[PDB]
């Protein structure tokens, strides 16, 4: 019971996701649900983002300030999501979800 | 610019490098390779990061005040979605976990 | 090139079947499509039943008449098929599907 | 009453005792245990008849004229539709083929 991380963290199920930036750079629509196989069963993403940015107020937690500039930021992953483009070409796609808080650091 | 206080490396693995992963429930289960869609089929595949095993962050994180700290990288993961199969030879949908990241662990020394 | 058939017999895709005689001995509907994982698809059985009675008119080809009556009767198997009954309890039922021409004896 | 002119016998067999089968156009597919219905799952399984290997009718049919005749009792085949997953691990419906009866084959002697 001696643990601590350098940036802290939420994770949540995310249920309403309507929009996202896709592996192209773009900006789509998140389907809310996946029809097919007649179910039909709803879309939903676990995500992890960061609690704030600055744990410490230095930046993050365990640095060394005497040499270092850190903050924590949010990093995404990638996941397929079933989605469509202005309305139309609906299909999978790879989307930018959060997925962890990470330690950035930056020289002096 | 900036430099991770861990070193990490991303790659994209199909679930027929994969085979079998464990679920929300703790169930191991056996990731299908293709998923029936509207047109035909869909190979399924994931993206996964983890810690570099061969990065410079191999021993300790990047930037840590080694006078209070013992540090440490280490993969974490995360629940995709994923077609797969039960022991019980049921075909569903399911969050499996996979490595979606490389964190920085302290102790205090 | 020699070979021959006590009796002979059609094969035949039977795409509009509607009534059918299930395990238990009910008439029950069979359902034109199955619906589920969303195609929907068709559905229809391989059929196989008796071109006729008597191939030669004793009864069943290559028999020993001379002690012995024949008949080429069609025979049945269980095949699951999605029907109702009544336009309710729609389900996976066990139907009896003709799937061969048989020779049937009989003594003397 | 009336007399099987081959001897033949049924069997309830799954697609676990079953485990791979051939379909209409030659190919080997492995059949599902299990299918997705509305509720949850269905086991899949096969009504099967065969010739019966400890019948009577083992080495010729009965009631033939072995005058003019050579006989014999075989198995054929007929084809039902399964779920079941192909070589390019395709899942879909597909007929295959299984045993359904039992007949009798002449030979001019």
């Amino acid at each position: 019971r001696g643990e601590v991380s350098v940036c802290d963290s939420e994770s949540l199920w995310v249920t309403d996701k309507s929009s996202a930036i896709d592996i192209r750079g773009h900006q789509v629509t998140v389907l809310g649900e996946i029809k097919t196989q007649n179910s039909p069963v709803k879309q939903y993403f676990y995500e992890t983002r960061c609690k704030e940015a600055r744990p410490v107020k230095n930046g993050c937690r365990g640095i060394d300030d005497k040499h270092w500039n850190s903050q924590c930021k949010t990093s995404q992953t990638y996941v397929r999501a079933l989605t469509s483009e202005n309305n139309k070409l609906v299909g999978w796609r790879w989307i930018r979800i959060d997925t962890s808080c990470v330690c950035a650091l930056s020289r002096k | 610019g900036q430099l991770s206080v861990c070193d990490s490396i991303s790659e994209w693995v199909t679930a027929a490098d994969k085979k079998t992963a464990v679920d929300m429930s703790g169930g191991t289960v056996t990731v299908l390779e293709k998923v029936p869609v509207s047109k035909g089929q869909l190979k399924q595949y994931f993206y996964e990061t983890k810690c570099n095993p061969m990065g410079y962050t191999k021993e300790g994180c990047r930037g840590i005040d080694k006078r209070h700290w013992n540090s440490q990288c280490r993969t974490t993961q995360s629940y995709v979605r994923a077609l797969t199969m039960d022991s019980k030879k049921r075909i569903g949908w399911r969050f499996i976990r996979i490595d979606t990241s490389c964190v920085c662990t302290l102790t205090i020394k």
